[PDB]
RNA sequence: AUGUUU
RNA sequence: GGUGAAAUUCUUGGAUUUAUUGAAGACUAACUACUGCGAAAGCAUUUGCCAAGGACGUUUUCAUUAAUCAAGAACGAAAGUUAGGGGAUCGAAGAUGAUCAGAUACCGUCGUAGUCUUAACCAUAAACUAUGCCGACUAGGGAUCGGGUGGUGUUUUUUUAAUGACCCACUCGGCACCUUACGAGAAAUCAAAGUCUUUGGGUUCUGGGGGGAGUAUGGUCGCAAGGCUGAAACUUAAAGGAAUUG
């Protein structure tokens, strides 16, 4: 059955810390506990370690991202624009 | 430990030597292992290699840039960070750059910088939720944490102790040619006051 | 009632027109409905043609044209005569004058 | 109680060696002194003169000429192509309703080094038999007139010089070109090269800029 | 009164009812 | 045969200004202002402040040298009226009248390309 | 398309998925071609290209990674590299390069 | 430009 | 500078104006229309990529798979909310100048939130054509957008011919428009608001005099603002629509 209606994974800190606090807790929480697609190895088999660190299971290829997700739109917007810039001044 | 973003351990070969360098890099967000770093003048524009800072076009996005050529990475090196060229000076052989903190800078075109920016991004979006949470956070960096108010100290302990009620008493915004024992507040401080309105003054 | 057979303004199979401001009060109107007018006035007139062709280093200048188009409010265009209260058959007459 | 002008001394714009006229006019600056030379006051000044006044028929009163002085002889500022723009009253005069208006722009590097962005424009037009009132096209057709205006203006720059492109500009065989890789397309009454824009300059190079 | 603010009165007023039974228990 | 200037009338509602400069444009010759010829603050965008202002700014064009005129004419433009002000066409009269001769008049009236929300609100002044 | 080509082999003709099979078809010359996935390893991508050039096989890349090349040839795993024995009635050993 | 009420 | 006229304001520390540059954010003029696309809200610089869509054409295919739809879903202007970024402009609030009898309004000068963007909410507008959707039929006409067909057609060149643009005629689909109304309507007006006392093609939603009142209460959604649902007591002879003459 479904066990909490909105807390989720946030259920582990009870009563305490506000709900806006346990809200925005609870996005990153979900995110940096999830398993991601390897860029490498093609599988569903990529989870952080420290903050910045998502090793994939499978390959053990790891991979430095963000502290909470494994590309923030902010490092996937640095690479479009990286390449970018590679391939105007080389053509 | 005590570093928000993570350290990529990258060896090269000794050039003049038979053996191995190995070198600890702030690791860039893309950077995998296994992945080869190419560092200098002719390194190819892609993410985790080290280029002068005259080397990449304008708008590159760079990270662990150097102040002065060959102080091996001064700038933008906290997680999520970047210094972005905005331009070149190539008579008098130079670059301007904007700095995290939203400030211009005009660099060596000798100055190294890393493309890409800092691994471990948004780390500070997540509340710490918890006095133990920062109190591991600060153990790993130093006894700054947790911090007594001044104001619930007493007039021998801080300028800011004493008094029936817990209060400043004098303006809390403290000249910049104060001494140590009176730089307690907002030392300098050009104004006060909630933010309202742009950044960037010209 | 409805005063016009379509309204006000035209715009028939659109839903959302930009707006434009109003060069006399700034008022902001749907494009279509806006009172538009061009103005292709002489770049001098005034009265003094003959005296900036005397003037004039070039023989046979052809002076140039100061183009414009004007975008009024209903209430601008009204006051301001561009546009008048016409009856309630004449209103049903589209050509220009 | 000073009269500015009396310490004022004149200079003569000398523009081209190409146009048709090198005498543009004069300009007057700050006679040199200690800490301040007039030729500082110079070397920057853009000028804007007509092609008609350039040329000498009055067929070029639109597109006016900017000309920088890039240096100082004698008391003679010898000035160098500096960017084109047509005139306000020509541009509003020839956009006109009931007909649909096209606009190109590409940025491109002359054959020595200069980056240009050249703006041309372009408008539809009724047939001789035509009936209906307004002859607009279907947006693929200019679609294919923007492609074609965009692949003749980097093909005219990139094989020319600075010079050769300000001397192709007056005769307007580059609008002559344009309607004839168009008039397939959309007959495109009114082509012109509405604008020339320098965007960088190379090396100063005064063995280059010194043959007038 | 014209009809907007008749309604901008009411939803004041439908504001402070819910503060006053909020206040009370 | 002759020594040109440039006019640069800027003629605005509540004023005009007469601004002769050398052809370059950064040297400048007798800016005078219709706000300088009367004391009303009403007079200021007036024609006759204008054709003094004009006669003025020609007298100390042919004093410093200046015979000719290529004439530049704008409104306040940007985003507010784009129509010149009653005093531009009293100006450039009086610069033609007044021995100056006339060259290539241009109205240079800034034109955004839909820019910059028009100031008012979207009520517009409401007189 | 190519995936078209692909389907049509997979329903129709003979093929082996995987690298070791593939590996055993080129040593054993029965392979016509292979399609390796965009995001195979390096090292394996030029270990088939030696046993391609080796048997004169023919190669494509498949511009998707193990996941799409599973899902073109019909399978709910991945596949990084296909080898086609025989085409069936399919044109994909014609209609490359 | 301002000019309330019956 | 600004206005009807002023004043606040800036200004010989050179304001305003001029020229040459640079930065930032927004916006996308003119072209632009009784023109186009989209379910609506909406959508207007170029190019690239990604999927989608209507109409047309079709001697292609399936063969009733359809129409409208309580419950239930997706989207949903602006404002507003949360959190980052950005913050040029304009600008709820606020501050000030002036009018004024008062003017904490209109007008002037600033100016916060906002305006922009990302990630989430909110779910409302005179969200309007105040006209549900599907189907059939009943006048005439000329324009116009998209597609198609035909022509001793005009212009355009490649070498026959050709597309393209245009002209003429026809056709399907669309935004509309003009005239007349057999007909409809209280009329204004309406080719649908017609084919309705000669009243039945299918189907969903809504209303039952004016207020009280979209109020109270309960439920539900929402972070909140609020949304959806939604009475009663009591009160009242009119309220209202279109049109006519003053
Ligand atoms: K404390
Ligand atoms: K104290
Ligand atoms: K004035
Ligand atoms: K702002
Ligand atoms: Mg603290
Ligand atoms: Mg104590
Ligand atoms: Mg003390
Ligand atoms: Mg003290
Ligand atoms: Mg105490
Ligand atoms: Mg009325
Ligand atoms: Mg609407
Ligand atoms: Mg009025
Ligand atoms: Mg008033
Ligand atoms: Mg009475
Ligand atoms: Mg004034
Ligand atoms: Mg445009
Ligand atoms: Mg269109
Ligand atoms: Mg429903
Ligand atoms: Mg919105
Ligand atoms: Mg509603
Ligand atoms: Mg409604
Ligand atoms: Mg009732
Ligand atoms: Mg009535
Ligand atoms: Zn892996
Ligand atoms: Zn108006």
């Amino acid at each position: 059955a479904k066990r909490t209606k909105k807390v989720g994974i946030t259920g582990k800190y009870g009563v305490r810390y506000g709900s806006s606090l346990r809200r925005q807790v609870k996005k990153l929480e979900i995110q940096q506990h999830a398993r991601y697609d390897c860029s490498f190895c093609g599988k569903k088999t990529v989870k952080r370690g420290a903050a910045g660190i998502w090793t994939c299971s499978c390959c053990k290829k790891t991979v430095a991202g963000g502290a909470y997700t494994v590309s923030t739109a902010a490092a996937a917007t640095v690479r479009s624009t990286i390449r970018r810039l590679r391939e105007m001044v080389e053509a | 430990s005590g570093r928000g973003a993570p350290l990529a351990k990258v060896v090269f070969r000794d050039p003049y030597k038979y053996r191995l360098r190995e070198e600890i890099f702030i690791a860039n967000e893309g950077v995998h292992t296994g992945q080869f770093i190419y560092a200098g003048k002719k390194a190819s524009l892609n993410v985790g290699n080290v280029l002068p800072l005259g080397s990449v076009p304008e708008g590159t996005i760079v990270s662990n840039v150097e102040e002065k050529p060959g102080d091996r990475g001064a700038l933008a090196r906290a997680s999520g960070n970047y210094v972005i060229i905005i331009g070149h000076n190539p008579d008098e052989n130079k670059t301007r750059v904007r700095l995290p903190s939203g400030a211009k800078k005009v660099i060596s075109s000798d100055a190294r910088g890393v493309i890409g920016v800092i691994a471990g991004g948004g780390r500070v979006d997540k509340p710490l939720l918890k006095a133990g949470r920062a109190f591991h956070k600060y153990r790993l960096k130093r006894n700054s944490w947790p911090k007594t108010r001044g104001v619930a100290m007493n007039p021998v302990d801080h300028p800011h102790g004493g008094g029936n009620h817990q209060h400043i008493g004098k303006a809390s915004t403290i000249s910049r040619g104060a001494v140590s024992g009176q730089k307690a507040g907002l030392i300098a401080a050009r104004r006060t006051g909630l933010l309202r309105g742009s950044q960037k003054t010209q | 009632p409805k005063k016009r057979a379509s309204n006000g303004r035209n715009k028939k199979g659109r839903g959302h027109v930009k707006p434009v401001r109003c060069v006399n009060c700034s008022k902001s109107i749907p494009k279509d409905k806006a009172i538009k007018r061009m103005a292709i006035r002489n770049i001098v007139e005034a009265a003094a043609v003959r005296d900036l062709s005397e003037a004039s280093v070039y023989p046979e200048y052809a002076l140039p044209k100061t183009y414009n188009k004007l975008h009024y409010c209903v209430s601008c265009a009204i006051h301001a005569r561009i546009v008048r209260v016409r009856s309630r058959e004449d209103r049903k007459n589209r050509a220009p004058p | 109680v000073v009269d500015p002008f009396t310490r004022k001394e004149w200079f003569d714009i000398k523009a081209p060696s190409t146009f048709e006229n090198r005498n543009v006019g004069k300009t007057l600056v700050n006679k040199s002194t200690g800490l301040k030379s007039a030729s500082d006051a110079l070397k920057g000044r853009v000028v804007e003169v007509c092609l008609a006044d350039l040329q000498g028929s009055e067929d070029h009163s639109f597109r006016k000429i900017k000309l920088r002085v890039d240096e100082v002889q004698g008391k003679n500022l010898l000035t160098n192509f500096h960017g084109m723009d047509f005139t306000t009253d020509k541009l509003r005069s020839m956009v006109r309703k009931w007909q649909t208006l096209i606009e190109a722009n590409v940025t491109v590097k002359t054959s020595d080094d200069y980056v240009l962005r050249i703006f041309a424009i372009a408008f539809t037009r009724k047939q001789a038999n035509q009936v209906k009132r307004h002859s607009y096209a279907q947006s693929s057709h200019i679609r294919a007139i923007r492609k074609v205006i965009s692949e003749i203006l980097t093909k005219e720059v990139q094989g020319s010089t600075l010079a050769q492109l300000t001397s192709k500009l007056i005769p307007e065989v580059i609008n002559k070109e344009i309607e004839n890789a168009t008039k397939d397309i959309f007959p495109l009454q009114n082509i012109h090269v509405r604008k020339v824009k320098l965007l960088k300059q190379p090396k100063f190079d005064v063995g280059a800029l010194m043959a007038l | 009164m014209r009809a907007k603010w008749r309604k901008k009165r009411t939803r004041r007023l439908k504001r402070k009812r819910r503060k006053v039974r909020a206040r009370s228990k | 045969s002759q020594v040109f200037g440039v006019a640069r009338i800027y003629a605005s509602f509540n004023d005009t200004f007469v601004h002769v400069t050398d052809l370059s444009g950064k040297e400048t010759i007798a800016r005078v202002t219709g706000g300088m010829k009367v004391k009303a603050d009403r007079d200021e965008s007036s024609p006759y402040a204008a054709m003094l202002a004009a006669q003025d700014v020609a007298a100390k064009c042919k004093e410093v040298g200046i015979t000719a005129v290529h004439v530049k004419i704008r409104a306040t433009g940007g985003t507010r009226t784009k129509t010149p002000g009653p005093g531009g066409q009293a100006a450039l009269r009086a610069l033609a009248r007044s021995g100056l001769r006339i060259g290539r008049i241009e109205d240079v009236t800034p034109v955004p390309s839909d820019s910059t929300r028009k100031k008012g609100g979207r009520r517009g002044r409401r007189l | 398309s190519i995936n078209q080509k692909l389907a049509l082999v997979i329903k129709s003709g003979k093929y082996t998925l995987g690298y070791k099979s593939t590996v055993k078809s080129l040593r054993q010359g029965k392979s016509k071609l292979i399609i390796i996935a965009a995001n195979t390893p390096v090292l394996r991508k030029s270990e088939l290209e030696y046993y391609a050039m080796l048997s004169k096989t023919k190669v494509y890349y498949f511009q998707g990674g193990n996941n799409e090349l599973g899902t073109a040839v019909g399978k709910l795993f991945r596949v990084g590299v296909v080898s086609i024995l025989e085409a069936g009635d399919s044109d994909i050993l014609t209609t490359l390069a």
